[PDB]
């Protein structure tokens, strides 16, 4: 899963400008693997340490995709966006722990989590949904 | 807004009809669709009726495929028909559109010609006996299935579609469900002389008058027992008529004992019925009965006569006249020697029409009446190359003596039928000779119809008028000569008089430039009928930058 | 206090609105809905029934809208899928027509204009044998098909 969604975004970077048909595919996957379900046992998604790389790969994309300026309507926006949040949310429902993983494959996680908090400092962007 | 069943089935018939072959199973699941016999009693409801419609939409598509299964059971429903049990009226409707379909298949396959006539012949002897002879019941149902039959005896079309299908397309079809007597109008099917002599049997049985006065008697009792119907004598008498003039209207090869007999029948009735009213929808019979009447004449003398005897009642019932118009027309066409005594008898009337003023205080017949007269003077064009002359010098003379709005009228329309055919030389001769009063707005229009008949001659004569009567600018005539350049732009067919009519109004219009921006439109339409231009002569590119020299000039552009 | 009295007022409010649609007055139907969204803004069935409105205006661009606004608050929703399919069959475009109402159909497989649909976008491809069957089995549901649906009884112990 940590190659498929680097494809997805190169396919995304590709497609952004010549289509307008593909942005409605990436956004009805996009829709479907998230829920708003905060709480214990129901998030559709794992809460290990050891599996945050493409959790929040997954973010930035949406994120991305958000920040593109492509969906015409001021209402898709809005429920995208409380998806995102109500997923981050999700993570800090459990008791902390430790990574479990070598020295490798942990520094492209830090620099992957430093990038989406940099993205989400990006929003203000903000005053006019409606 | 047939619904949803009603479409579903169709769109499924229709899909089904385009697969050859066709697989038997779904053909079979069709079938039990369909209504089945039980012990010779039907009954019916909108769902059957439908599906049955279905079928028959699709046997027509479907080539015929697998016709000995359907029609054998098509002929069940027909003969059963006078006992099926019922839950403007709908069985009249079912019937014209079965016996349509009907109709259509058997012009398909000749093979099954006998075999349906013949079941055509023993449903007419079951209604028949029927009629004569349980009140309830005939007089709301088998009437009307009767005259739903009549509407639609024989008629159908040498088309590449079927006439079935044009009544329910694919997305008219609702005036034939609303009229009374509505119906539509190579091969002439070999039908035997015994099944004529029986239908001329059937039709001098049903056109008796005391059965009609029982009909009336019966639904008076069914009145006051206590409804579409009121009166059937009328109707009923309209039909019958109707369908004898259509079924054979279009029958030939002959002998001449059934056309005379058929010719003593048609003036027999005519002298009973027509002179009895001189104290509503008889009208429409009379004047069915007058076109079938001339198609029985073989004689020049029997011609003279009806002309005479129709022209008698002319210089004094609008069908009635419409119809006699309409069959002077055909007998002058068919006969040309009485072209020059029935010439008179056209003309006097419109160069006189008291009844026409009275309307005035509309044109269709009209132009029907200058239309016969132009059928009438081509006929005798064919066979006398001098009755055209003698008709133009009459005409001259009476234009020497509101007439000269129709006289007009009459010299464009004969003028536009001779396009083709040393003809058209003395018209153009009276046509310049005849210029002089607002009677000259039609003139030009008369004209402008004139310039289709690409003439190089003909074109430099109209268009140096119009260049003279521009330059000298009868004032009030400014807006018609540009509506009429306006209409000549959209109809010429010669590119050669294309780009000669461009360049000459390119020319016309810097010329003038030495009150101007109304003449942008027709070039707008003549230019935008023509693929975009790439290389010609100079003369053109000169005339093009001249003109985008004085656009500038003026700030049109701006 | 309880939510029910407010939706059983938009539901009666709804269902007339739903007959007036059905003779031809937009006026009146709009105003109904408009009454009836005052409570609840931001339901379905008043996106789908301003989407049938905008429809029978003889506007063919505000009913996609819409259609799309229903679709993305509940995804279940079969006639707003319905419709949308069908407004996008005659514009031209036959692939995201196709996978909606293969959508449709594998949320649900009870209903015949589905079916009647499926077999009109079919029928522009080419296979009319599949398009043959699928009238068949859209007629032969329809035979058995109720006013209402049945689950509307509770199912209660």
């Amino acid at each position: 899963h940590y190659i498929w969604i680097d494809f997805l975004v190169q396919r995304f970077e590709i497609a952004k400008y010549c289509s307008s048909d593909q942005v409605e595919i990436f956004s009805s996957l996009l829709q479907r693997s998230m829920s708003l379900n905060i709480g214990g046992a129901k998030g559709s998604m794992n809460r290990h340490v050891a599996a945050i790389g493409p959790r929040f790969k997954l973010l930035t994309l949406g994120l991305s995709l958000l920040h593109a300026d492509v969906v015409p309507n001021a209402t898709i926006r809005n429920v995208l966006r409380e998806k995102i949040y109500s997923t981050a949310f999700d993570y800090f429902s459990c008791p902390p722990k430790f990574p479990t993983q070598g020295e490798k494959r942990l520094r492209e996680d830090i620099s992957i989590m430093i990038k989406f908090w940099t993205a989400m400092f990006s929003d203000k962007k903000y005053l006019t949904a409606s | 807004s047939r619904g949803f069943y009603f479409n579903t089935v169709l769109s499924l018939a229709r899909s089904l009809a385009v697969q050859r072959p066709a697989s038997l199973e779904k053909v079979q699941k069709l079938l039990c669709m369909c209504p089945v016999d039980f012990h010779g009693i039907f009954q019916l409801d909108e769902r059957r009726r439908d599906a049955v419609i279905a079928l028959g939409i699709f046997l027509i598509e479907s080539d015929l495929q697998h016709k000995d299964c359907v029609v054998p059971y098509l002929l069940r429903l027909l003969k059963g028909l006078p006992k099926v049990y019922w839950v403007l009226p709908v069985a009249e409707s079912f019937s014209f559109c079965l016996v349509t379909l009907l109709s259509d298949v058997a012009y398909r396959d000749p093979s099954l010609r006998d075999e349906i006539l013949e079941v055509l012949l023993q449903v007419l002897h079951v209604l028949l006996g029927m009629c004569q002879a349980d009140k309830e019941y005939l007089c709301k149902y088998a009437i009307p299935c009767l005259i739903g039959i009549s509407r639609a005896f024989g008629r159908y079309s040498n088309m590449e579609e079927s006439l079935l299908s044009k009544l329910f397309p694919k997305i008219e079809p609702e005036y034939y469900f609303s009229t009374i007597s509505s119906s539509f109008s190579y091969k002439e099917f070999n039908i035997p002389l015994e099944m004529l002599r029986e239908l001329l049997n059937l039709v001098k049985k049903i056109v008796e008058e005391a059965v009609l006065k029982s009909l009336d008697a019966i639904v008076a009792s069914v009145m006051e027992a206590n409804l579409y119907y009121t009166s059937f004598s009328d109707p009923l008498y309209l039909t019958m008529f109707k369908m004898l003039r259509d079924t054979l209207y279009y029958m030939k090869d002959l002998p001449t004992s059934f056309v005379k007999e058929i010719h003593d029948f048609v003036l027999e009735q005519f002298n009973t019925s027509q002179g009895e009213l001189q104290k509503k929808l008889r009208c429409q019979a009379n004047a069915a009965c007058v076109d079938l009447m001339v198609w029985a004449v073989k004689d020049e003398q029997g011609a003279e006569n009806l002309c005479i005897k129709l022209s008698e009642k002319l210089q004094s019932h609008l069908p009635l006249l419409i119809c006699c118009l309409q069959g002077l027309g055909r007998l002058c066409e068919r006969f040309p020697v009485v072209v020059h005594s029935v010439t008179p008898s056209l003309r006097d009337f419109l160069v006189i029409s008291p009844v026409l003023v009275k309307l005035y205080k509309y044109e269709q017949l009209r132009d029907i009446a200058i239309d016969n007269i132009c059928r009438c003077l081509k006929a005798g064009l064919t066979v006398d190359p001098v009755i055209v002359e003698a008709f133009l010098a009459s005409l001259s003379n009476r234009l020497y003596i509101l007439i000269p709005d129709h006289t007009i009228r009459a010299l464009g329309h004969i003028a536009v039928a001779l396009r083709d055919t040393k003809v058209m030389e003395p018209i153009l001769q009276i046509l310049q000779q005849k210029f002089c009063s607002p009677l000259d707005v039609l003139i030009i229009d008369q004209l402008g119809c004139l310039v289709i008949t690409g003439n190089q001659y003909i074109y430099q004569e109209v268009w140096n008028l119009f260049q003279q009567i521009s330059v000298k600018a009868y004032r009030h005539c400014s807006l018609a000569v540009i509506n009429a350049l306006a209409n000549i732009a959209a109809n010429i067919q010669d590119e050669h008089l294309v780009d000669e009519l461009l360049m000459n109004l390119l020319e016309l219009f810097v010329q003038l430039g030495l009150n101007l921006g109304v003449l942008i439109p027709v070039i707008a339409v003549l230019t935008r009928r023509l693929p975009p231009i790439k290389e010609a002569k100079p003369r053109l590119q000169k005339l093009f930058r001249d003109f985008w020299l004085y656009s500038v000039l003026m700030g049109f552009a701006v | 206090g309880p939510l029910h009295p407010w939706m059983t007022l938009a539901q009666i409010w709804l269902h007339a609105a739903e007959v007036y649609i059905g003779i031809g007055k937009p006026a009146e139907a709009t105003a109904c809905t408009q009454e009836a969204a005052n409570l609840f803004p931001m339901s379905h069935n008043v996106l789908y029934m301003r989407g049938q409105i905008a429809e029978l205006r003889g506007s063919m661009d505000e009913a996609r809208r819409w259609y799309e606004e229903a679709l993305a608050i509940s995804p279940t929703h079969v006639k707003s899928m319905q419709r949308l399919a069908l407004i996008l069959h005659q514009l031209g475009r036959y692939s995201l027509a196709e996978k909606i109402l293969r959508d449709a159909v594998q949320v649900n497989s009870t209903a015949h204009e589905v079916w009647n649909g499926l077999g009109e976008v079919l029928q522009a491809q080419g296979n009319d044998a599949a398009a043959t069957e699928c009238f068949l089995t859209a007629l032969e549901l329809e035979a058995s098909s109720p006013a209402v649906p049945f689950t509307i009884i509770p199912r209660v112990l």
